[PDB]
């Protein structure tokens, strides 16, 4: 209950205009809205690959409990790479409701992903573009969404990686995708301080406009 | 992979 | 450091109008502005009584490194009672520069205190008024100062205790006073989340006016 | 005590 208190306070301070009785915020991963090769633990914050990992389509995604409400203005979550597992084919991003979960985020239409093995961004296309560094065990990857201008940038270990996507649809869900055994990542939807100084970013952006 | 194709 | 990163963010968040280049905020206890019976440890956040507790006046106070700047609007710090020691003659409050430190806060002119053994508030007088509960080992006592209307309330374990003082002078220093051996208390000047929801209180007050 | 004077 002290965890829940800190979460509540952080959501309130980052998203002052959001009334969760109207738009609940994503606070964990959805046990229903995930592929079968995904397992959850640690109050549904920890994600692990539990497929045998030798099919032609091993990829598996999970969406958070709720889409990001526009009233956030700017939204932020971070994912810690607990374990890169076998190959570290891990994607972090966003997807609309109902998008195929037997995939890494960004492969399908209305899905957006930044993958750790190649550092590429994936924007509704199975073919990535060079975007950022690779990432692996120990790294923290952040995903910042601007609901006002429909753009998204990622961060690595506290550092912005520049805009990755524009023309984002509304009502996107935080999403992670894993593909190989041993892959384990943790979501911070606000339960903990962020590595990236998101408050400072939000301050500067509201200044810039 | 991270590519759709292998 | 990670401790100092969290401190900086919390000060920026609670006191957005404060430019510490103009008015540095109190961040620890002063090693120079204390009575000899006070010892400091843990980056000058931990206070312990180190006099022999058998003299006519054993009372000993310490002031933070800086006074509270007006640009805070509302200022908050919390003190955790690690050990009540022998008698738990511990006072928490505020005092002006140069006030005598062979005292508990509030006994002297321009000094304000809330004492754990009797629950009593002390407003520039050696005789207290009934104000709040006693406090002891394990409790967290907060002191909220309003630089706009010059009033102060205390909190215990997250609960407001109502206004204790009015007509506060400017440039007051957070102050702790101890009197008997074994007394140990820790300041939180922002290094850690507060038990009291100070952000919510600040939000409620700025709407109320 | 907490009083300035016993
Ligand atoms: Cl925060
Ligand atoms: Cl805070």
């Amino acid at each position: 209950n002290e965890q829940e208190k800190e979460l509540q306070r952080r959501l309130k301070r980052l998203y002052p205009a959001v009334d969760e009785q109207e738009t609940p915020l994503p606070r964990s991963w959805s046990p229903k809205d995930k592929f079968s090769y995904i397992g959850l633990s640690q109050n549904n914050l920890r994600v692990h690959y539990k497929g045998h990992g030798k099919t032609p389509k091993d990829a598996a995604s999970v969406r958070a409990t709720h889409p990001i409400p526009a009233a956030c203005g700017i939204y932020y979550f971070e994912v810690k790479i607990v374990s890169k597992g076998r190959d570290g084919y891990m994607g972090i991003g966003l997807s609309a409701q109902g998008v195929n979960m037997n995939r890494l985020p960004g492969w399908d239409k209305h899905s957006y992903g930044y993958h750790g093995d190649d550092g590429h961004s994936f924007c509704s296309s199975g073919t990535g573009q060079p975007y950022g560094p690779t990432f692996t065990t120990g790294d923290v990857i952040g995903c910042c969404v601007n609901l006002i201008n429909n753009t998204c940038f990622y961060t690595k270990n506290g550092h912005s990686l520049g805009i990755a996507f524009t023309d984002l649809p509304p009502n996107l869900y935080p999403t992670v995708g894993l593909q190989t055994p041993g892959e384990v990542v943790d979501a911070n939807f606000g339960q903990h301080p962020f590595v990236f100084d998101i408050e400072d970013y939000m301050r500067e952006w509201r200044t810039k406009i | 992979e991270s590519s759709d194709s292998q």
